[PDB]
């Protein structure tokens, strides 16, 4: 439960702050049937933007990472993503960033 | 810290030209890269070298020194991955094979 | 004719258990010894006894049976020999291996250097898996060049126990191509280390030292490395090809085992009648030579094998790594049957998820649809056609897996079909199939579309999904392929389907829009100069199919009933969908008339471009996917395609020189 | 005589001998012609090396070569461990005959025909009792 | 028609997993080979047409399965067989995951 | 001999028998192909106790068949021979290699060099049979046969038996 | 701890490791300027009990193999240091969930 | 290259990113138990705008 | 059009447009392997022939070899060989006494057909009979043939229009090809326009 | 768990009480406990069938001389069995041929004073098939009785039997 | 074969540049009965998945492929697929889904419950 609410934190946070009481009294002016049918859409559309076990998402994400390499001072890119993906003692263009 | 520069740096990489990917890829991405406490590489020394069944690390590069390296050792591969269920044809634990299918009696004697 | 039943219950591999031979197995699965390198007979029509090519082995004809298992080509899986070596010979792939045990036992008793009296032993016994428990043994007892017969003791340094081995000083191993040498340390004298001295010297291992060094006792031991009886592979791993269905050419592994059984036969030959020891020095070395080319012909500082056309023989691991190895080119990505290939061109109509195949593609590619009384006259109408006019089918499959061909056939008469007998019919309109092009870098290019059978020789399909194929008519060509069972046929309609996947999970926006002619017309369409007159607007609802059938009221009522390009655009967008986006400087008042909004499926105002319909997010294509559906997308896919190319149809658009110059 | 090991492509329900069948090699089966009832699917229709035993026999040798990365010192020692090889010396001489056959009618630029007829009648009509004594020069030029 | 390594992840990704069988099983090479239950090797001796089945090395008749594999993955299994390494299949668990 | 086991049975059943009443069609196919089965496993299994209850799993669906897959466990009698047992018998068949005796569901032979030498076949009388200077052996006769050796097979077992050791033979 | 100036010879190193359950830990005066911690790209670290580490391993239904791992020899690890065989729960921030919570099992 | 390395991984029944040997990567998936395909960019009005824009 | 594609007249096509002569040459020959082990150009029959193709075996001639002139169709056989193999044989059931020989022709490709132009008997270097068989055939321009300019505009034919239906301009003029223009502008290709 | 191979053992023997590695003397039941291995002779078996035949006779139904039991044994089997039952009417026929006990008190009594001898299932289930009247002959024909049971023991157990047989 | 400029990349051959590049428990345990979970403590999502779902359409309509007696009354329809549809849609079919957890143990669920959002 507390993994659960650490998971959804965000998400209430983004509900609280659209369906807060000022803005749906005075902006929204909703009814208390469209009220409730908000609620009730909201939860329906959360429960079914679950994402589904069993689906494969590791290849899923290294399919959605491999294909902007192919679209395209320090370097950057193609030869840049091999340095990242290749860890390597030296690079093209080592920098620091000193604030 | 080392996990979130890789995320960042990896992010700067992505969205240098403009092109936009969701978080939870690059997550993914850099999880598995900083699972075993180290920057792991995803090269044939990299990821190849975990103890995760000789028929997906040989499935990438080096099948003949992988596969040697199994029977010298004799490694169990559990036949969980993806690979090894592709190699011996069965259906493989993934999206409608990631669970079993049985016939119900209870219900089936219910209807009807 | 299928394969036959069989009394054996039928199981899944659960568990893969890797490891190594003992001589002893390999001499009691063989079936035949093999004592000569030919292989045919004496009158080279017949399979010679003990050759090469022995029937107990295998067969690769399709007239002959295997000796052993009394089967056909089909169902034989081949049987296994075995050689019984003169010489013991270290298998080329564990040398080094070998050379790392070498530097962990001794090499007079067979005993480990170190034992549990060290606490540095102590250490690397507690790591966990055996590669880095080997590794740090073998670089900690590298350094040990003594047996260590008396040590002092682990509680206290002030007396000295007399623990196992025999305390002779370990001499520096190193590996000279395919032997090992080792030069005993000068108080240096160097000597060649024979195979049978290693070979007792792992028999002399106990059990503990080798679980120490991560070796299991059951499955792998280290003196299964020493190669002492090779096993025969059968001949279905090692063909012989026909070129003209009269030469008798052999695998490169006949080649190779033919040398070996040669080898082996001249060091026999030299052992029994007397030889130097010199002759028998080079004769086992051919013969660990050949053992190792025959695994594996790329040795770093070792010459090849060479074939008599001058081509190096293409061993075990040329054929198994690589690209077209077994692995990565027969396993991971095989030819499959049921999949047709051709060059492909738009069709914008056709439906989003409906692809055009031709006619001659749809004979020749088969679906079996079994036998039910719910389609019995359907079936029963599709055989009685044949296999020459589509719709029809090309093969009937009774319940004892016996298979009738409709061709050669028909003379003997209509065959009343059963219940539970397959039909292999011809493919026909809403059969799903899965499409592809390569290199199908995402998945958004492997994607089931129905088909629609067309009369000319290209894949049709919708200009809309030509996006998620990275694909354009160029002279590019794509891939189909056609599910064989109820099961996968209703999965890839319902998970790979083209509807299913208009959002694309890379970077949660549409991959899927109205994009290229459709986008520019759609621009012209909907401008706040364009009203279309009674002739064409009446034509430009009827080419909507869920068109709701009523008459759209004129924008313009009199002096002239006209209607407006976004007015009749809005009969494609479905009702319920609302949409509102501002560019810079747009109001509720439009003078560059930029911006959309889309109250209750009419389009208020705002010209449609690439941020309203195209590939992005926070258009018409998501919101109407992620709030209506994914059918209902498609349909507006199609409703917009059509409305827009009949419209631009009637229209014109055009580009030349003069629109170039200023 | 000897073990059958023969398989007979019958059709099972026609049952007549000789059945008319057709191999469909396009789309892999084997079909009774009389009532379309397969016989065998999935049938078979490059990787090694060409070799006729008729010419030479069925000799299955090959020879040692510079690779890549080669060491010369284990080639002259690998070249002279297959040079004192007893069990071959027969195809080793047989081989050099033919390798001298195919030089002198090569240096008498004859087409190929001649070359393959005079090594097959040299194999043939080799270690024969009536023809020992002859010089292996008359034996050649017979051949050729 | 090649269905390669990325045609073969894509229908990872899609979570078709009887299509991805019937890909690698029914169009190219569903082939049927008995093993033993002690050994896991395919060294099965199996007349069909008398129902006995022997496994040389472990002399038993009575502990034989049937298993549906790739012949590509027999090929492999026999050459690594050939290679003195033991692919020995199983068709039951041995470790608790 | 005969035992009293616990066996477990992996049965097919097909979609076709998925029925509201499939419990029935599933017990009657169990027992089709259980009594009178011959097992290398477990002997001939002959007939099934415990009919009122019969412990059925949950059936597995086969991944490319559709059909189910029941792990039936049953109790059973079954008769498993063992090398060292004696059985006595009846001789239901007779050559000159030897005589076949049934013993329960099995047919024991007992070859010509299993039997001590006053026994000869003969051919001329009906039926063929062994005769000797003490005792025959005939058709339906009642006889002791000690189990030399047997072999199992995935579906037949097969014994060898004798008569040479003492106080075997007719009763 | 024993913070020393420039460096430790190998002779005081290898008598290091002491009679247990008394440990020594030895950390570099330069190595030790600037608190990690501090650091935005290092998230909130948190050691766990043996109760909560076998809650977690119950909860979750892992192993003690299946967790993801840190390695004893990085500088969040002597910060905190940790020893073989104990899990610390990271609570990171996180672009789509506000909070996270991740678990490491120091080997 | 990355296919290969990222072949395994699949969030089980749950809601944990685990590889083939059962190894947990993500505790929850993308850090919060959600589907790619069911994402839209929204805009958090409170993070905008000054304290008396908040107030107001 | 979209996608590079082009919009062909029908019409032109059925008045000549790029329709073109496609040649193919088969070559086939003998050789010696001995004394009789040899193959010959005859019309194989199926009396005394084994392993006879499907395909229909009338189109040849008594040495063998097609006639010019000729219709052929898919997988029909062109240049008829056969070889002697040992007789008393038992295989595939229709095995004899009476096949003394197997067929060795080579056939047309399963989906080509056309006319047979020209067939050449010669002889090579080695003196052995060999012979070439050109098949000469029509290629109609269809939908998926790969039309290009001069300046790297390729793309196949997307449809193909008659007259009456495809656009005409006031002169009666109507053109041969249709091409999108979305192709001209991002390719920045100004010198198709120029070359018009 | 266990290494599964084909290791060294014995032949399998009745004499040396090695049954196989599965007909061993503690058997595990559907429920998961140990249980003794239940053997039968020749006459408790062939109640045990028949009662099982007459349940299934009561479970169908709700839903001596020796030719009468016969036909009366046929008529059951040929009502209640099904299909390839020629192998259960052949050894009942067996049964009933060598059957020496006929009611289960005589059964009862056979197993309650073969239960003190406190053997393996395996020699009390010889004991009440083999029709022995000698103690030689029982020691010859099952070797595991020698140097097991006594000899006057085996005398007074096979002249109980022989007193309790009737017909 | 061929000679054509039409540059066509060979697939899967990613080998090229592989060469190019090569120098750089506590709860459940064994066999026993804890693994099956039972109903009140289910820890797994009520809704049916997508992956479920397309198993279930495939299972039940390959069932009634094989004819299966079908559990809804049919207005006429043919294909199995929308047999098995309509089955799922007012919940008559008879068939239980095991959502297996990576420890080995499963939960048992019945499609009848099981609620159908997509
Ligand atoms: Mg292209
Ligand atoms: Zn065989
Ligand atoms: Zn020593
Ligand atoms: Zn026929
Ligand atoms: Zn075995």
């Amino acid at each position: 439960q507390n993994a659960q609410r650490d998971a959804v934190t965000l998400f209430c946070c983004l509900l609280r702050s659209r369906l807060a009481t000022r803005r749906v009294l005075q902006e929204y002016r909703l009814t208390k049937q469209a009220f409730d049918w908000v609620l009730s859409n909201i939860e329906a559309q959360f429960l079914r933007s679950v994402v589904h076990p069993g689906e494969m998402v590791g290849v899923l994400a290294a399919q959605s990472i491999g294909e902007p390499a192919t679209q395209m001072k320090v370097t950057s890119g193609v030869p840049r993503l091999k340095e990242i993906l290749n860890v390597a003692k030296n690079m093209k263009t080592p920098s620091l960033t000193v604030y | 810290a080392g996990r979130a520069a890789l995320y960042k740096e990896v992010y700067n990489v992505i969205a240098s030209d403009g092109s936009y990917v969701n978080y939870r890829h690059m997550a993914l991405l850099v999880d598995v890269m900083t699972t075993q406490g180290g920057l792991t590489s995803v090269t044939r020394h990299g990821f190849n070298r975990s103890n995760t069944g000789a028929l997906m690390r040989c499935s990438f590069e080096e099948t003949v020194e992988i596969l040697f390296e199994a029977g010298a050792s004799a490694e169990l591969d559990d036949c969980r991955g993806v690979s090894e269920n592709v190699i011996l044809g069965q259906m493989a634990p993934i999206g409608t094979g990631a669970f079993d299918v049985m016939i119900d009696e209870e219900s089936l004697v219910k209807y009807m | 004719v299928g394969q036959q039943y069989s009394s054996a219950p039928l199981r899944t591999v659960k568990e893969v258990q890797f490891g190594l031979f003992s001589p002893e197995e390999v001499r009691a699965i063989s079936v035949a010894k093999i004592r000569f390198p030919e292989t045919m007979d004496e009158t080279q029509t017949r399979a010679k006894i003990g050759g090469l090519n022995d029937p107990r082995l295998g067969s690769i004809d399709r007239n002959l049976k295997c000796q052993t298992c009394q089967e056909g080509m089909n169902e034989c899986p081949g049987h296994f020999g075995h050689i019984d070596l003169a010489k013991p010979v270290f298998h080329v792939g564990f040398i080094a291996k070998i050379k790392k045990v070498c530097e962990c036992v001794c090499m007079h008793c067979g005993k480990l250097l170190l034992d549990e009296h060290n606490e540095l032993m102590r250490q690397a016994l507690a790591i966990k898996d055996s590669k880095k428990r080997f590794a740090a043994i073998w670089t900690l007892c590298k350094t040990k060049m003594v047996c260590e017969t008396d040590v002092p003791s682990e509680d206290d340094p002030t007396q000295l126990v007399s623990r196992g081995g025999c305390g002779n000083t370990q001499p520096t191993i190193r590996k000279d191509g395919l032997k090992l040498v080792g030069s005993w340390k000068k108080d240096p004298e160097l000597r060649v280390l024979s195979t049978e001295e290693i070979l007792n010297i792992f028999k002399h291992i106990s059990v503990k030292d080798f679980t120490s060094l991560g070796f299991n006792e059951v499955f792998s031991r280290p003196e299964w490395m020493i190669l002492t009886c090779l096993p025969v592979p059968p001949p279905p791993v090692r063909p012989s090809i026909s070129f003209n269905e009269s030469q008798r050419g052999e695998d490169d592994l006949t080649f190779k085992l033919a040398d070996i059984l040669k080898a082996n036969i001249s060091l026999e030959t030299l052992e029994h009648n007397g030889a130097p020891h010199h002759a028998i020095e080079e004769a086992e070395s051919l013969l660990q030579f050949h053992v190792a080319t025959y695994m594996d012909n790329d040795i770093a500082g070792q010459p090849q094998a060479l074939q008599k056309s001058g081509r190096p023989v293409k061993s075990i691991r040329a054929r198994l790594k690589g690209k077209e190895g077994r692995i990565r080119g027969n396993l991971m990505g095989k030819r499959v049957d049921f999949s047709a290939r051709t060059v492909i061109s738009g069709d914008p109509n056709l439906e989003l998820d409906q692809v055009g195949v031709p006619k001659s593609i749809a004979k020749t590619l088969t679906y079996p649809e079994v036998v039910t009384p719910y389609n019995i006259d359907r079936l029963t109408q599709l055989v009685r056609n044949g296999p020459n006019e589509h719709p029809g089918a090309k093969y009937v499959i009774r319940d004892s897996g016996d298979r009738i061909d409709l061709r050669y056939s028909k003379r003997a008469g209509d065959i009343q079909l059963q219940y539970g007998w397959k039909v292999e019919r011809h493919i026909m309109d809403n059969d799903p199939v899965l499409f592809n092009r390569q290199p199908s870098l995402h998945k958004m290019s492997m994607m089931a579309h129905r088909v629609k059978v067309i009369p000319y020789s290209t894949f049709r399909l919708n200009l809309s999904v030509t996006s998620p194929y990275n694909a354009d008519f160029d002279g590019d060509e794509m891939n189909l392929h056609v599910p064989q069972s109820e099961e996968t046929r209703a999965e890839l309609s319902q998970l790979c389907a083209v509807p299913l996947q208009i959002v694309s999970p890379q970077s949660n926006k549409p991959c899927m829009g109205i994009v290229q002619d459709t986008l520019c017309g759609i621009r012209k369409l909907t401008l706040r100069d364009t009203f279309i007159e009674l002739d064409q607007v009446l034509n430009m609802l009827y080419w909507v199919p869920d068109w709701d059938g009523v008459i759209p009221t004129p924008a313009i009522i009199k002096p002239k009933p006209l209607w407006s390009g976004k007015q009749i655009l809005s009969v494609a967008i479905p009702n319920g969908i609302h949409l509102q986006r501002f560019d810079e400087g747009t109001t509720l008042l439009s003078p560059k008339d930029n911006g959309m909004l889309i109250i209750d499926g009419q389009i208020i105002f705002g010209v449609v471009e690439k941020k309203t319909v195209g590939s992005s997010n926070g258009g018409l294509i998501h919101v109407v996917t992620r709030e209506k559906g994914p059918q209902v997308c498609a349909k507006l896919f199609g409703n917009i395609q059509k409305v827009v190319n009949f419209w631009l149809l009637h229209n014109g658009f055009s580009t030349g020189i003069g629109d170039t110059i200023a | 005589r000897g073990p059958n090991l023969n398989i007979v492509l019958t059709c099972p329900e026609c049952k007549v001998y000789p059945p008319k069948i057709v191999e469909r090699f396009s789309e892999g089966d084997v079909v009774c012609a009389l009532c379309g009832l397969v016989l065998s699917d999935k049938l078979v229709d490059r990787v090694g090396e060409a070799s006729n035993p008729l010419l030479d026999g069925n000799n299955l040798s090959t020879r040692i070569g510079k690779g890549e990365t080669t060491d010369m010192r284990f080639t002259k020692e690998l070249n002279k461990a297959q040079g004192k090889n007893v069990m071959d010396k027969k195809d080793n001489e047989v081989q050099a005959a033919f390798a001298k056959i195919t030089m002198l009618c090569d240096a008498a630029e004859l087409p190929k025909i001649v070359k393959d007829c005079a090594k097959e009648a040299y194999k043939l009509c080799h270690d024969e009792k009536t023809l020992k004594g002859k010089s292996m020069e008359s034996i050649m030029a017979a051949s050729i | 028609l090649r269905f390669g390594e990325m045609e073969r992840d894509c229908m990872i990704a899609h979570g078709a997993a009887s299509f991805l069988k019937e890909r690698l099983m029914e169009a190219s090479d569903a082939f049927r080979v008995h093993i033993c239950g002690i050994c896991g090797l395919m060294t099965v001796i199996a007349k069909l047409n008398h129902n006995q089945f022997e496994c040389k090395g472990c002399d038993n008749k009575i502990d034989i399965y049937q298993i549906h594999i790739p012949y590509a993955a027999k090929l492999l299994f026999q050459e690594l067989m050939a290679m003195n390494i033991t692919p020995r299949l199983y068709t039951d668990r041995s470790r608790d995951f | 001999m005969f035992f009293i086991k616990d066996l477990s049975l992996n049965i097919t059943l097909h979609p076709s028998f998925f029925g509201p009443r499939m419990k029935q069609y599933l017990k009657t196919k169990l027992l089709e192909e259980v009594e009178g089965s011959c097992t290398g496993k477990f002997g001939y299994i002959l007939c099934v106790l415990d009919y009122d209850n019969i412990d059925i799993q949950r059936g597995r669906i086969l991944p490319t068949d559709g059909s189910a897959e029941f792990n039936v466990k049953y109790r059973a009698v079954v008769f498993k021979p063992f090398k060292g047992e004696v059985v006595d018998g009846t001789v239901v068949s007779c050559s000159q290699h030897g005589f076949e005796v049934q013993v329960g569901p099995m047919k024991v032979f007992v070859t010509k060099h299993l039997m001590p030498q006053d026994l000869t076949f003969n051919a001329g009388s009906n039926p063929p049979s062994y005769q000797s200077s003490e005792d025959v052996i005939t058709i339906k006769s009642r006889i002791r046969v000690k189990i030399e050796g047997c072999i199992s097979q995935v579906s037949s077992i097969h014994a060898i038996g004798s008569i040479k050791e003492d106080y075997l033979g007719a009763i | 701890i024993f913070v020393y100036q420039n460096n430790i010879t190998p002779s005081a190193m290898k008598l290091v490791p002491s009679i247990p359950p008394a440990t020594i830990e030895t950390f570099n005066e330069a190595a030790l300027v600037v608190n990690i911690t501090h650091h935005e790209l290092v998230p909130k670290h948190i050691r766990l009990s043996s109760d909560e580490k076998r809650e977690l391993l119950k909860r979750y239904r892992l192993k003690e193999s299946q967790l993801p791992r840190i390695q004893r020899a990085d500088p969040v690890a002597l910060y905190l240091g940790l020893k073989r065989g104990e899990v610390v729960k990271i609570i990171r921030k996180s672009e789509t969930s506000g909070r996270y919570a991740s678990y490491r099992i120091c080997m | 290259r990355l296919v290969k390395a990222l072949e395994d991984i699949m969030v089980h029944y749950d809601n944990t990113t685990r590889n083939s040997l059962g190894n947990v990567i993500q505790f929850i998936y993308g850090e919060d138990g959600m589907d790619a395909a069911h994402i839209e960019k929204q805009s958090l009005d409170t993070i905008g705008g000054s304290d008396a824009a908040f107030e107001k | 059009n979209q996608e590079d594609s082009m919009i062909m007249n029908q019409s032109s096509i059925d008045r000549g447009l790029f329709r073109s002569l496609f040649f193919r040459s088969y070559m086939d020959q003998e050789k010696k392997y001995g004394m009789s082990i040899t193959e010959t150009f005859e019309k194989p029959q199926r009396t005394n022939t084994l392993r006879m193709k499907h395909g229909t075996y009338d189109k040849l001639d008594d040495d063998g070899l097609i006639a010019p002139g000729v219709r052929v169709s898919g997988e029909d056989v062109i240049i008829g060989k056969t070889t002697p193999i040992s007789p008393d044989e038992e295989e595939l059931g229709q095995r004899t006494a009476y096949h003394s020989k197997r067929d060795a022709s080579t056939p047309l490709r399963s989906t080509e057909n056309g006319i047979v132009d020209q067939v050449l008997v010669t002889t090579n270097q080695d003196g052995l009979k060999f012979v070439k068989v050109r098949v000469r055939t029509t290629k109609i321009p269809q939908i998926g043939d790969k039309f290009a300019s001069r300046h790297g505009q390729k793309g196949t034919i997307g449809i193909t229009y008659r007259r009456e239906d495809m656009p005409f301009t006031a002169e009666g003029i109507v053109p041969d090809l249709i091409i999108n223009p979305h192709a001209i502008p991002s390719r920045m290709t100004v010198a198709h326009l120029i070359e018009c | 768990r266990r290494r599964r191979l084909k290791k060294v053992e014995e032949e399998e023997n009745a004499a040396t009480l090695q049954l196989g590695q599965e007909f061993q003397l503690k058997q595990i039941n559907h429920q998961g406990e140990e249980e003794e291995l239940i053997a039968l002779n020749l006459s408790e078996a062939r109640l045990v069938i028949k009662e099982a035949l007459v349940e299934r006779r009561r479970a169908f139904k709700r839903s001596e001389t020796r030719e009468k039991e016969l036909e009366s044994i046929d008529v059951l089997l040929e009502q209640t069995t099904g299909g390839n039952n020629k192998d259960l009417k052949n050894t009942m026929q067996y049964l009933t041929n060598f059957s020496r006990f006929r009611d289960q008190e005589t059964v009862g009594a056979v197993i309650q004073l073969l239960k003190s001898t406190g053997l393996h299932p395996f020699e009390v289930a010889q004991l009440g098939s083999l029709a022995c009247d000698t103690a030689d002959e029982a020691k010859t024909l099952i070797p595991s009785l020698n140097n097991k049971i006594s000899d006057d023991e085996l005398e007074r157990i096979l002249k109980e039997l022989s007193n309790l047989e009737t017909l | 074969n061929e000679n054509f400029e039409d540059f066509d990349v060979e697939h899967f051959s990613d080998e090229e540049t592989y060469e190019e590049k090569p120098q750089f428990e506590q709860i459940r345990r064994k066999t026993l009965k804890e693994k099956a979970i039972p109903k009140d403590q289910r820890a797994t999502t009520p809704y049916m998945t997508k992956y479920e779902r397309a198993r279930i359409l495939g299972t039940r309509a390959l069932q009634i492929s094989m004819n299966a007696p079908v559990f809804v009354d049919l207005e006429g329809e043919t294909d199995p697929l929308r047999i098995a549809m309509k089955e799922l849609a007012e919940k008559k079919i008879p068939l239980v889904i095991r959502r297996y957890l990576p420890d080995g143990s499963f939960e048992d669920w019945s499609v009848e419950e099981l609620i159908v959002d997509l």
